[PDB]
């Protein structure tokens, strides 16, 4: 409403750029890192890299190199902002106060100049002497460096040549020269111009032009011995230097496209290539000194490389837009240590409300063709780690406490494959021992400590009951033909050990084990609990438990042993844990099954009848579960490779994710050296830490080695519809199989009303838990999926897969064919339910009151399903440039479009027909759109901005929709979705960017935007910048066509960074206000609590 | 079209390039919209139109019939057809009507409150849009050809007038003044315009044959005078630095304000270094242009490439700034084509003829 919030949910992911010089240190070979928005620097060391200083800028950083000019002790940095911010800095940093430092800068944009098809180049100087700028056709601005350019003022120069592919500074000439490679109508040419200050102008190059390739897209500067300029075709491989012409064209190179390199050696011997097929290449040149020959190795495969720095012995960062960003080793292959989780260009996103919680899931569509993904994030807790001892295969943890006068636990046990190991826990330092009366040579099926001043360590062998105050053993119980004892669960005075499938209840008198009762069940014993419900005295009415065979849950009373309630969970999937816990007040069970899929039921201790049942896959390993007294209750620690953790708050689950990639076994212990923390296992480790309070986020990558491109979830065949498109070279055969060729069960599309590298498109059926992919649906010859729906349609309560595809042929460059098709996934195959075919390609589908809304090329169309089970067409609407984006509320429909900004299209019902209510007259190239209420809209504009209309109301006229928020954000938006990550603003809508980066978004009211607004500028009088760069400039809505600044938007990193600056500065933010410190730090936190 | 947003969605190639290299793809399937109209109020051929700089909405329209037609453009009809109606016009009734032929309209730079209108009835008028009255009137020896004021800044408030009278007038609208003048053309001045690009420099285009650029804050000569020969030609004095084969009539600079587009009574079309003068030698063949006044012509921006439309006979002629390949000529009006202007905000475009129709052009698909 009018005013809004914008702040971030997750930082750019995505490197388009990387840059690797001696930057902190003289010494220190630091590796920077360029993610849009962010600029990060490392160390490089032996092992691994060194993070020390990650920094936000003010604008997307489009250039980026190290360079150091004479008399300057360590290398500076130069970065240029998309908005042509220019600056350099300096890093400097007394003890740990750290310092980023601006030397100098000033905006270099040219008001007008028509901006570069290549886009922005920087280029810098061997010696050191002027800044090159190609940023405009027939404009080389040049940044001086001869003198105190502290405002970097800059001239330009004429540059004849207009078309320009790229330029470079060249190494030992005697005055600055660029080498560039520039296009008139005789195909693509190679030259040089010296570059003179005092005349201001070009002069001539120290060799005459040449010929180069139709599609020579790159120029690289060889350094001193040898000389010249290597250019990069697609191709071929030329080498010029004024003396020599030398070429190559190998058949290993000419498949794709050799996007980026990097000088290996700093004589230029060795340069790294790289391609979009993600294939790593070695440049070798060969050595009165002067080239020999050209040669190039295969080295490898890796993600698809945008930038790329070689360390130190073998080790290469690899920066990557489309996938995720990986750090290799050199080795034939290529191997790489490291790999960082970038959420590649997000073109597609989904909120899941999966456990029907308060809270919702992200699943986007990430990364494209051998990078793409889909990605789970989410939020969770991780833990703060203290011990992470290294004990492989520990099958359990119980702790215990020696000293039965101390109020603290001083012992661990852990079963292994056929003993019991003992801990001693030394206060703060861990060690192994012993313990007696429990035996270190049978495997423990449970202990702890129970009722009398005793101990119990129940084993494999026999339950063994044992006074604590001396040690040694007071009780022993065998089954009476001395056999073993099958499933333990014991609580501090009964036990009720399993054998076989018959039960010998037991009893924890002092000094004495006694027993009651002795049973045979259906079938073998599952899995048991009693753990003190009710209490009453320390004791159980109850028994809880599983069987096989039926797969059945039994509530049985206790002394008696008679079944109560038989459940039946039905399955060949077997039941593995079992536990009973009261939460706020209600008696709640908890059965977690082999598979994860955990049963939570209503239960009453009287009766035991199960009442409401529920099914919360949390995991695909064995769940076994735990509590855990958390402060004020008790939680549940579930074990599984998704683990979690689980409380409740006011008499409604929660279900609490855990940042761990899996956990086996775990147990509350309060020692005093890790006062109330947790003992954890997993395969490889034992880890002991406490509950992080600070609850980051979750992410899971699924690689699917093709291009997702949308996502829609259904509930009640509990799964995903994606669309993928493998590429596929000329009958065909795909280079690399992917998610759509190891599918379970196939399909091909049958249709046959549509009568050298294709795209081939898929509808694939995605498991929710498993994630994999159930079915897999080849649609016709070059049709493509370009729109998807789940929702049922008509009266016809069938849920559907719905797809709008188009047909594509190389001679026509807009569709005129396309159809839209009608799945449904039940009983696990995928049936056809409907076709239709309509003239051109259809770009969005979403479900209308009832209806299916279709943007059909430049028409938007509303479709009625007929209950013949076919596809009938309500009403239409043909003024449209282009129909691209479709959001709905009520009768309300929104229509963003390639150009025309927004129409908020009407529907009145009457005559059934569309009225058009209210358009945008603003001319703004669309990415995204979306409804926050009936009276405000967010838009994505295609030069990275966020505008909010509003409807206006006296007149005729009030069909302009008025611009009510105007912000720069950065981020290239593909897509809005609602929905939130938690549980002061209103609503919340996320979306998904380009370069990795996820946004909330939300609404504020008049009294807040105020509030909030000074707060800002109070705050960018306090901050340094980083290049000195002002925030309402980098906030100023930017096109060509008009600037202007930040108005109807707040930005909420802004606001939360100031929980990350100095003390007294705080209180300088404050000064007047209308409002004390106090009140402002908890809200900002409180801020926090909603992305 | 499906290839340019599946690259746009993953990033591949920049985005606001990818518009760029998405209009040019426009301007060339461009095609006179049928479903559009303007509406017809002027008697006479229209001799100029003129766009709003700030979201292009209202546009001015002259007339050799003495009159200033001021149109709206946009379609708020829930049909897709529509035509522009007018929504003020100064006609015969208005107490300050032009007497005769309206040959400059032009929105205030920086100012969408206020406009201009200079005509064959030897003024130039100043005018508030919101009021329908006048503001300032000014007078001249001798018939007006053409005005102008840079759409570059505010630091200045001149009004380059170029009428039949070889001094060029510059007159400065803060306050009455119109005492400057730039001396050294020898005949009557066709066609003025300022340099997008440049604050305060002039061009002025007289049929003396030669073009003249001006620093107006120079009290005495002009820059340079654009030769055609590049030196090359041995030619005596007063018949060397001459621009065109015949009367130079027309006069836009490119877009970024780099270059220079002279058309004369020669048939030629030249493109010169809008700095050093430097005759580009691009070709553009015979362009027809055999007017006795000024001949009005637009030039394309934001898309990659920049195309020039010069009014050829009943057609607008188009071409590509720097490759000089022609592209069509839109054809539409069934007598001759005085003026053309451009649509920066949808590639579109309008030519006021002689047919007294203004007609819009927009592309197709």
């Amino acid at each position: 409403m009018s005013y809004n919030y914008v702040v971030t949910a997750q930082k750019p992911t995505a490197v388009n750029g990387c840059v690797t010089g001696h930057f902190t240190s003289a010494e220190d070979l630091n590796l920077l890192i360029a993610k849009n928005t962010r600029l990060e620097i490392y160390v490089v060391t032996a092992e691994g890299l060194r993070p020390v200083k990650e920094v936000g800028m003010y604008g997307k950083i489009a250039v980026m190199e190290l360079f150091r000019p004479k008399g300057e002790s360590k290398d500076l940095l130069f970065i240029l902002t998309a908005k042509y911010n220019a600056c350099i800095l300096e890093y400097k940093q007394s003890g740990e106060s750290i310092d980023i430092i601006t030397r100098a800068h000033g905006n270099v944009q040219d008001r007008i100049g028509r901006p570069s098809e290549t886009g922005i180049i920087g280029i810098i100087d061997p010696e050191c002497r002027m800044i090159g700028l190609r940023l405009y056709d027939g404009l080389f601005k040049v940044i001086p460096l001869d003198r105190d350019n502290k405002e970097l003022k800059a001239f330009n120069i004429r540059l004849e040549e207009l078309h320009v592919i790229d330029v470079k500074f060249l190494y030992g000439c005697q005055a600055p020269t660029i080498c560039f490679v520039y296009q008139d109508p005789q195909g693509r040419h190679v030259k040089t111009y010296e570059v003179s200050l005092r005349e201001k102008e070009f002069n001539k190059g120290p060799w005459k032009q040449e010929n180069v390739e139709a599609e020579a897209s790159m120029v690289i500067a060889v350094p001193e011995p040898f000389g010249g300029a290597i250019i990069i075709g697609q191709e071929s491989i030329t080498y010029h230097n004024g003396d020599k012409y030398l070429a190559i064209a190998p058949p290993i190179i000419k498949q794709s496209t050799i996007v980026c390199h990097n000088r290996v050696d700093p004589n230029g011997s060795r340069y790294l290539l790289g391609d979009m097929e993600g294939r790593l290449f070695m440049l070798l040149l060969e050595k009165t000194v002067t080239l020999k020959d050209l040669r190039v190795e295969l080295l490898g495969e890796t993600s698809i490389a945008e930038c790329l720095t070689y360390l130190d012995n073998g080790v290469v960062f690899v920066g990557s837009r489309l996938g995720d960003s990986q750090l290799v080793k050199l080795n034939s292959y290529v191997v790489a240590m490291e790999t960082f989780t970038n959420l590649g260009p997000i073109v597609d996103m989904c909120v899941v409300d999966l456990e029907r919680q308060g809270q919702g899931q992200l699943v986007t569509c990430s990364g494209a063709f051998k990078e793409g993904s889909l990605r789970i994030i989410r939020n969770g807790i991780g833990i703060h780690e203290h011990a992470s001892i290294d004990l492989p295969g520990i099958k359990g943890l119980w702790p215990l406490r020696s000293d039965p006068n101390r109020e603290t636990d001083d012992t661990l046990v852990l079963s292994f494959v056929g003993q019991t190991r003992v801990l001693m826990l030394n206060g703060e330092e861990v060690e192994e021992t012993e313990l007696m009366g429990f035996v270190d040579d049978q495997q423990t099926f449970f202990c702890g400590n129970v009722a009398h001043q005793q101990l119990i360590q129940i084993t494999s062998a026999s339950v063994r009951l044992v006074s604590q105050e001396p040690k040694a053993l007071v009780s022993e119980w065998k089954e009476p033909q001395a056999k073993n004892i099958s499933v333990a669960s014991c609580n501090s005075s009964q036990v009720v050990v399993a054998v076989g499938r018959a039960l010998y209840y037991l009893q924890i008198h002092p000094q004495e084990l006694r027993q009651i009762s002795h049973t045979e069940m259906e079938h073998e014993v599952a899995c048991l609990d009693i753990t003190p419900l009710g209490d009453s005295n320390g004791l159980s009415p109850l028994c809880a438990i599983g069987l096989w065979t039926d797969i059945s849950a039994r509530i049985l009373k206790l002394p008696s042993f008679e079944l109560l309630h038989k459940e039946m969970l039905g399955g060949e999937i077997i039941p593995r844990s079992i536990l009973m816990t009261t939460f706020e007040s209600s008696h709640y069970l908890l059965c977690a099954l082999g598979d994860g899929a955990l049963f939570y039921f209503g239960l009453n201790i009287e009766t035991g009848l199960l009442s409401d049942r529920k099914k919360v896959t949390l995991g695909t390993q064995p769940t076994v579960l735990r509590t855990f007294r958390s402060l004020s209750t008790t939680n549940v620690f579930a074990c599984s490779d998704r683990p979690t953790v689980i409380y409740s708050s006011n008499h409604k689950l929660v279900f609490s994710n855990v940042n761990l990639k899996e956990v086996n076994y775990m147990c509350p212990l309060n020692s005093d050296g890790y006062p109330d923390s947790l003992a954890l296992a997993n395969n490889s480790t034992l880890t002991i830490g406490t509950i992080d309070e600070i609850q980051k986020l979750h992410i899971r990558t699924v690689p699917l080695y093709e291009s997702p491109r949308k996502i829609c979830y259904q509930e009640v065949s509990q799964c995903f519809g994606v669309l993928s498109s493998r590429i596929e070279v000329q009958g065909t055969t795909a280079l690399r199989p992917s998610a759509s060729t190891q599918a379970l069960s196939s399909s091909v599309s049958s249709s046959k009303l549509f009568s050298e590298e294709v795209e081939v498109h898929n509808l694939l059926i995605i498991d929710q838990h498993t994630f994999e992919v159930l079915h897999a649906h080849q649609f016709l010859q070059n049709e493509y999926a370009l729109s998807l729906v789940s929702c049922k349609l008509g009266k016809d309560p069938n849920t559907y897969f719905i797809v709008g595809t188009a047909m594509v042929y190389p001679e026509e460059a807009e569709p005129k064919q396309g159809r839209i098709v009608v799945f449904q996934y039940s009983d696990g195959k995928l049936q056809t339910v409907a076709e239709k075919e309509v003239k051109g390609a259809v770009y969005s589908m979403v479900e209308f009151n009832g209806k299916l809304l279709a943007s059909i090329n430049s028409t938007v169309r509303l479709y009625e399903w007929t209950t013949e089970k076919e596809l009938r067409t309500e009403c239409n609407h043909y003024n449209n440039i282009m129909a691209l984006y479709l959001k709905t509320k009520g009768d309300f429909i929104l229509v963003g479009d390639l150009m025309r900004s927004v129409l908020l299209l009407a529907y009145k019902p009457m005559e059934g027909n569309f009225e058009e209510i209210a358009r945008d007259f603003n001319p703004n190239w669309m990415s995204a759109v979306e409804i926050l209420d009936d009276d405000n809209f967010l838009g994505a504009e295609n030069a990275f901005n966020l505008f909010v209309c509003q409807k206006d109301s006296t007149d005729e006229e009030r069909q302009h929709l008025q611009e009510v928020g105007l912000f720069h954000l950065g981020e290239f938006v593909n897509v809005f979705c609602h929905g939130s990550l938690v549980m002061p603003t209103q609503g919340s809508v996320l979306f998904g960017t380009v370069n990795g980066m996820i946004g909330l978004v939300t609404s504020l009211s008049e009294s807040w935007y105020n509030l909030l607004l000074d707060m800002q500028n109070r705050l960018n009088k306090v901050i340094k910048s980083v290049g000195k760069i002002e925030h309402s400039f980098w906030r100023s809505f930017h096109t060509e066509r008009k600037t202007e600044p930040a108005t109807g938007f707040i930005d909420g990193d802004l606001i939360e960074s100031f929980l990350d600056i100095s003390r007294p500065k705080m209180q300088e933010v404050v000064a007047n206000l209308q409002a004390t410190a106090d009140d402002l730090i908890k809200v900002v936190e409180e801020l926090t609590r909603i992305h | 079209m499906l290839g340019f947003l599946s690259a746009r969605q993953t990033g591949l190639e920049d985005p606001l390039r990818l518009r760029r290299a998405e209009s040019t793809r426009r301007v060339l399937g461009l095609e006179l919209n049928k479903d559009r109209d303007v509406e017809r109020i002027h008697g006479g051929g229209i001799n100029t139109l003129d766009i709003e700089p700030v979201e292009g909405r209202y546009m001015l329209s002259g007339g050799s019939d003495g009159v200033i037609v001021l149109y709206d453009l946009e379609n708020s009809s829930r049909q897709s057809y529509y035509t522009c109606k007018a929504v003020c016009s100064i006609g015969r009734d208005h107490p300050d009507v032009h007497r005769y032929s309206v040959e400059t309209v032009q929105w205030y730079p920086h100012d969408t409150g206020m406009f201009t209108s200079s005509s064959f009835d030897k003024t130039l008028k100043v005018w508030d849009t919101n009021t329908l009255q006048t503001a300032d009137v000014f007078n001249f020896e001798e018939t007006v050809y053409s005005h102008h004021m840079s759409p570059v800044s505010t630091k200045h408030c001149l009004v380059a007038v170029g009428t039949r009278g070889p001094k060029v007038q510059l007159c400065d609208l803060k306050s009455g003044s119109c005492s400057h003048i730039l001396q050294g053309h020898r005949q009557e001045i066709l066609a003025v315009s300022w340099s997008p690009r440049y604050d305060y420099i002039l061009a002025t285009a007289s049929a003396d044959s030669r073009v003249k650029l001006w620093d107006v804050r120079r009290a005495s000569g002009c820059l340079i005078t654009l030769d055609q020969h590049n030196g090359k030609k041995s030619q005596a004095v007063e018949s060397a630095n001459t621009a065109h084969n015949g009367k130079v009539n027309g006069l836009c600079f490119t877009s970024d304000g780099l270059h220079l587009l002279t058309v004369g009574t020669d048939n030629r079309m030249r493109l010169w270094n809008s700095s050093n003068g430097e005759n580009t030698l691009v070709n553009y063949g015979k362009v027809c242009n055999n007017s006795k006044k000024g001949l009005k012509f637009t030039v394309s921006c934001g898309c990659s490439s920049e195309f020039v439309f010069v009014p050829y006979g009943s057609t607008i002629a188009v071409y590509t700034v720097y490759s000089g390949e022609q592209i069509t000529m839109l054809k539409g009006h069934y007598k001759t084509v005085d003026c053309c202007v451009f649509q920066s905000n949808f590639q579109e475009l309008y030519s006021g003829s002689r047919d007294c129709n203004i007609l819009a052009w927009v592309p197709s698909l």
